[PDB]
RNA sequence: CGCGACCUCAGAUCAGACGUGGCGACCCGCUGAAUUUAAGCAUAUUAGUCAGCGGAGGAAAAGAAACUAACCAGGAUUCCCUCAGUAACGGCGAGUGAACAGGGAAGAGCCCAGCGCCGAAUCCCCGCCCCGCGGGGCGCGGGACAUGUGGCGUACGGAAGACCCGCUCCCCGGCGCCGCUCGUGGGGGGCCCAAGUCCUUCUGAUCGAGGCCCAGCCCGUGGACGGUGUGAGGCCGGUAGCGGCCCCCGGCGCGCGCCCGGGUCUUCCCGGAGUCGGGUUGCUUGGGAAUGCAGCCCAAAGCGGGUGGUAAACUCCAUCUAAGGCUAAAUACCGGCACGAGACCGAUAGUCAACAAGUACCGUAAGGGAAAGUUGAAAAGAACUUUGAAGAGAGAGUUCAAGAGGGCGUGAAACCGUUAAGAGGUAAACGGGUGGGGUCCGCGCAGUCCGCCCGGAGGAUUCAACCCGGCGGCGGGUCCGGCCGUGUCGGCGGCCCGGCGGAUCUUUCCCGCCCCCGGGGUCGGCGGGGGACCGUCCCCCGGACCGGCGACCGGCCGCCGC
RNA sequence: GGCGACGUCGGCUACCCACCCGACCCGUCUUGAAACACGGACCAAGGAGUCUAACACGUGCGCGAGUCGGGGGCUCGCACGAAAGCCGCCGUGGCGCAAUGAAGGUGAAGGCCGGCGCGCUCGCCGGCCGAGGUGGGAUCCCGAGGCCUCUCCAGUCCGCCGAGGGGCACCACCGGCCCGUCUCGCCCGCCGCGCCGGGGAGGUGGAGCACGAGCGCACGUGUUAGGACCCGAAAGAUGGU
RNA sequence: GACCUGGGUAUAGGGGCGAAAGACUAAUCGAACCAUCUAGUAGCUGGUUCCCUCCGAAGUUUCCCUCAGGAUAGCUGGCG
RNA sequence: GUGGAGCCGCCGCAGGUGCAGAUCUUGGUGGUAGUAGCAAAUAUUCAAACGAGAACUUUGAAGGCCGAAGUGGAGAAGGG
């Protein structure tokens, strides 16, 4: 239950933040949870998706066990594209059909100088909360 | 609509050309050329007696009636019929003033909450609250109140030591302090007899805080508990007593229907 | 438009009043605003008292109310002199001073002075460092509390007489009667004419 | 006749600063109508308000009495509650209409001219360096102000000066910081629990079902939003004196600058002028033989002057010191930046404007001023083939669905087209009445009664009766335990280790005092504390009566399953 | 008791048609409408007795000679909390308990017994009480007398009870009492003997008394003032192009 | 010819201007237009949205700058 | 039968709560009706081309009209 006065509860405004977001907020709302095998290795729950994180699609029309890497992340439409899932036009041309990334599981991440540091702090800021049980 | 609805400047035609004498807008040009101006009748117009912000919203009830109703709601949770038939499943529960010890107010983790209400056979009410996870009838869904939810019991306490931290997550349940009560919480929606779980330190303070008829209460401090208008309220035991039926006439049960 | 038996009415609505209306939809929201203006002022200053300084003892000035006693404004300025405290240390001791006030009776003088010499007796001050120029020991072993409420020395304490039980004596049950009020009115409004006929007595020579 | 001050005045694209416009909801000053009311209408009402004009602020204005009071005297302003719809005003009509008390929010008081004293002890500026930031100070020398009066002490509650007595020697700014900060000052970014597990439905799940003796999991985290439909657990987030960071926020402590107060007696000083008042005229106010304010004229006084609500004279009493000034708080806010919420409105509503709305458009101009939201989950927006110059069709295809086809959700009524059925000389439609026909509906089709009991006919199982065992329940009963009501009291039991209450009591009880001559007389008490009595509530034993919805014990009758 | 299927039996809807009888078109003003009186081509949606204050009365609830916290204050830094809870040496205050008068002012109890000063229509004293009386007045109480398988022996009872008593609310009257004036009249009291107070008996004026009934809240109705049930002018005024 | 005509300028609402008709002043004139006060007042016309059940009238008195209206009684209903 | 995501009963509470009319307001559509109308200033005709398609376009040949105060050649103002 919300107790803070300084944060909303309405439908009229949360949608209005949701469609009129900036872009740096927009990657934060486009995350996908980590897989079961990988949420023990890093013990962290969710990551902001990027261009190389390979993924199987679990809930939707194309369900499960189809590990394929992402190719393009429409932030404007809150939608990723994966180079395995496709749909042909009427022309016979192929185009990528798009899916909303909370219905998507990362099987393997990408690492750089940034993702070693983000996965530090996102894992660090969990077991501090475990130390409150004294 | 406070006063403005009249920011459209217009006048009546003033002659019997062939239209009604309603005010018509000025100018030319756009589609709002000679249309209907203000008046309750017209499109884009003012409303009949536009409501005021000083309608008498807030209401007074003098406090001898505010206290008469809070006595008559706590004295309706005592009877099992007035608290089952409100809708609370108190079938399997033990004794209707459920009273637990003062050690319950040390609870600061809600796993200790759920095993409390299960062991008192009172969890079978919260399980009924989960049936009321609907969504609102009508148009409340865009005035941001959505999930209709039946109230469950209340827990009535004093000297909060953590009990509000343990029960405020359980859906559909309430707490209220036994010094600062609420007729809104005790008798929700007019129908009397909300189910309640008490505490030793709360079930004892009411004798100081409302009293008995033998003395005045020492916390409302100038109060006396209401006086019962009837002596014996079980009139089946009254009218089957031989002091009454010594003086009755008779029954008279012949119908004497209409004779042709 | 007037009908059967009723009340003649003068409502003051002919003047346009729909602009000068003042709704009190914030009279809760000001009470929760001016408790914060006290709670962040009760702890903000000091263990100096809240609810202001020590206020005087003052009797109400009309025929209607001269039987009761009111908290006033300030010690008049000879109570500071009788109790022997300087007039411009009195408001930083924490006593409120009203400069323009008269006193013309000892029956209401001494109830301030008895209060004022008792206040400083029930007072402790703090040193800068405990050199203590005119202060004793540690103030009551850290003063037992911090702050009072709604008046330091309970400014009303309206006190009354007893006169427990008496015996009717002779005179007392005879004299002090209705005719002890009539001629008090019949003389004090005829005091001037009867002396005017006592001016005429001389010129008869 | 020249020269030199000083006074008046000018000049400068001189050196250095200011002001002008914007907004206007709130605030301050002016000016200021008419509709309306009075059933007409002039006074009055509308209202000293809308319009007009000028000013600033985050609030402003107001303000430390030329006050209210008329008694046991209150004591800045502002705001709220009453006083009050009262006193009063008014063709005494309609109507308008305060304040003082009283209760609360808030509470903060002061300076200057003058009078008199201090050898102008004062300020500005220019330049150099003391020496430091993001800059100014107290040095020093120049120049100007200024004696027509700068600075100190002073302000009407008095103040100075001369004593004399006993005290005491300070504060404040900056500087660097540590130690804090009540929601733990404020902002900013970045993170913090738990199911996609089995089956099932679907275009798609967030559906329905399920989870061992812990009730599958997390709960200080079941607000909310998006996700292919209804989500505590899929993701942002919510909860939390949760976390880690980055900057800024008030209050220890060395170097500076400032730096004798109080009481008593004695002398001395003591106040704002074309203003107050008075006359006359207008405006206004509840102010009524003039409340306020202004014009014009006559114009003050020192035991004076102002006020004390009926004009004038006398007398007495009260209260304040006007014609100079400053001031936070409580308070008003429909413009502004941000916000949060709504027993609201849901696209002809809500503001005029949910969209490229003060836009399209009109008017020479002041100005007037709309219409217009929705495909789907996804554009997957109809490739390809045929006909026609193209519009548009036919196939094919996409989609669960084009019966969603680029103003595309749902798609009404008027209305029109077409198919069918019907009938058609007094225009049609209508009410009452049956008859004909058609659609569909049931019973269902000379095939429908349904249960109860009994007697025959064959068929297959086992009570019941009693008796044992059995746990439970109903109704009585010595109420023996426990019980509770009401009156009788007692143990005063806890009163001096009881509850609340009492204008019941006590001048041999205990403090601060007056009355009377270093003391006392209770000599009358007063401000105050106990302890005595009642009035009601707490145990004991003792009494009554019902063992009552206040429940159990055993024993009895008569039920009940297994 | 009788009659009968694979197309029959019953049954109607906002169904069509045919027939008989009846039938002028609806809202409105009006004594009078079908009117040769006015508005109405059709259909969808919008579209008109509201709110605030004040009062009056009826009803409902709480308390009741009192009632009312509406304004402040208290509770932790709580979403639902702009809620709810409490204050009482927070009752200040409202309205009511006390009316009359222009105003100074004054401000509501008689009864029964006995004894008396010319018991003199005037009057003085103690006592018991205590809201006066008359006529109606639901109800309640006494109730002569009656009423049961045989006559004499008695019990709680019941029912019909003639008459009589106490008498609620109220209605009419008579009396009393408080205040304002008026006629007549004599007496008393002394913070000090006066163009001083107090009283009496008659007759009137009063929104009075005669054992009080009000306050708060909610609802309905009605009336007023507010744009006031919606719509409507010729105007008028300020300020501008 | 007291003639006709282009542009510049002047005069603005109780005011401009007029060889005079109350003409003309942006199709508007016996007082222009735009905005507000203002939703101005109306004893006057027009309208005033669901069903059943019960009761169910009035046009007269007196007075009014009253005669198209209101007050008062009459008549009606609801509550007792 | 369509429709594709929300809705209703019951006890109470609160209303911007119910339409045939107001020369109502906005919007829509008929009947009239394939009717009235496409009539001021004389006037067109033949062949060819481009073209899916010609009374209306272009090109020719002829017939004409405005007729130098123009139905011509050029500007101001305005139009942008
Ligand atoms: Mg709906
Ligand atoms: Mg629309
Ligand atoms: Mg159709
Ligand atoms: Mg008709
Ligand atoms: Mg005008």
């Amino acid at each position: 239950m919300k107790f803070n006065p300084f944060v909303t509860s309405d439908r009229s405004k949360n949608r209005k933040r949701h469609f009129n977001a900036p872009s740096h907020i927009r990657r934060k709302i486009m995350s996908s949870p980590l897989s079961k095998e990988l949420r023990q290795k890093y013990n962290v729950r969710s990551m902001p998706i990027r261009k190389d994180d390979e993924v199987q699609v679990v809930r939707g029309h194309y369900k499960g066990q189809q590990i394929g890497k992402v190719v393009q992340v429409y932030r404007k439409k809150y939608v990723i594209y994966i180079e395995r899932v496709q749909r042909e036009k009427a022309n016979g041309t192929t185009v990528h059909v798009g899916i909303h990334p909370s219905k998507v599981v990362i099987t393997r991440l990408k690492l750089d100088k940034d993702r070693k540091k983000i996965l530090e702090r996102k894992a660090k800021s969990r077991q501090v909360g475990k130390e409150k049980g004294k | 609509s406070e006063l403005a609805g009249h920011q459209t400047s217009a006048e009546s035609w003033g002659t019997g050309r062939a239209v009604a004498r309603i005010p018509r807008v000025r100018g030319g040009g756009t589609h709002r050329s000679g249309q209907g101006a203000f008046g309750n009748m017209c499109r884009g117009g003012r409303m009949f007696a536009p409501t005021k912000t000083w309608r008498r919203w807030h209401r007074r009830v003098n406090t001898t009636q505010k206290r008469y109703a809070i006595c008559s709601a706590l004295a309706a949770s005592a009877l099992p019929a007035l608290v089952m038939s409100k809708g609370h499943r108190i079938e399997e529960v033990p004794e209707l003033p459920l009273v637990v010890e003062d050690k319950v107010e040390g609870y600061k983790k809600t796993k200790e909450a759920v095993l409390l209400l299960k062991k008192l056979k009172a969890w079978n009410d919260i399980k009924k609250v989960y049936a009321s996870q609907r969504m609102r009838a009508g148009k409340g869904k865009m005035r941001n109140r959505r999930r209709i939810q039946r109230r469950g019991p209340c827990i009535i306490y004093n000297e909060d030591n953590g009990i509000i931290k343990a029960f405020r997550n359980i859906p559909g349940i309430t707490l209220l302090n036994v010094s600062k009560l609420n007729i809104l919480k005790l008798a929700p929606g007019g129908h009397v007899g909300r189910f309640c779980i008490w505490t030793e330190s709360a079930f004892r303070k009411l004798d100081e805080l409302y009293g008995t008829w033998r003395k005045a209460a020492s916390l409302k401090s100038n109060y006396n508990l209401p006086m019962h208008k009837m002596i014996n309220t079980d009139l089946s035991r009254i009218l089957k007593s031989p002091e009454i039926q010594r003086a009755l006439r008779a029954p008279r049960k012949k119908i004497h229907r209409r004779v042709l | 438009a007037p009908s059967r038996n009723g009340m003649v009415l003068k409502p003051h609505f002919h003047k346009d009043w729909q602009r000068r209306v003042a709704t009190w939809f914030n009279q809760p929201a000001r009470k929760i605003r001016r408790r914060k203006a006290r709670q962040a002022k009760a702890r903000r200053i000091a263990p100096r008292p809240a609810s202001g300084p020590i206020r005087p003892i003052v009797r109400c000035p009309t025929v209607r109310y001269h039987t009761k006693v009111r908290a006033g404004r300030g010690f008049s300025l000879e109570e500071l002199r009788v109790a022997g405290i300087h007039k411009k240390v009195a408001r930083t001791i924490g006593i409120s001073v009203d400069p323009r006030r008269r006193n013309k009776s000892t029956e209401s003088l001494q109830a301030n002075v008895q209060r004022l010499k008792e206040y400083r007796s029930k007072l402790i001050l703090f040193p800068r460092k405990p050199s203590a120029p005119k202060k004793g020991d540690s103030s009551a072993e850290e003063l037992k509390l911090a702050t009072q409420l709604t008046g330091p020395v309970m400014p009303v304490r309206n006190v009354y007489k007893k006169e427990k039980a008496r015996v009717i004596t002779e005179e007392e049950k005879n004299f002090k009667a209705f005719a002890s009020l009539r001629m008090a009115r019949a003389n004090a409004r005829l005091f001037g004419i009867r002396a005017k006929r006592a001016k005429e007595a001389a010129e008869q020579d």
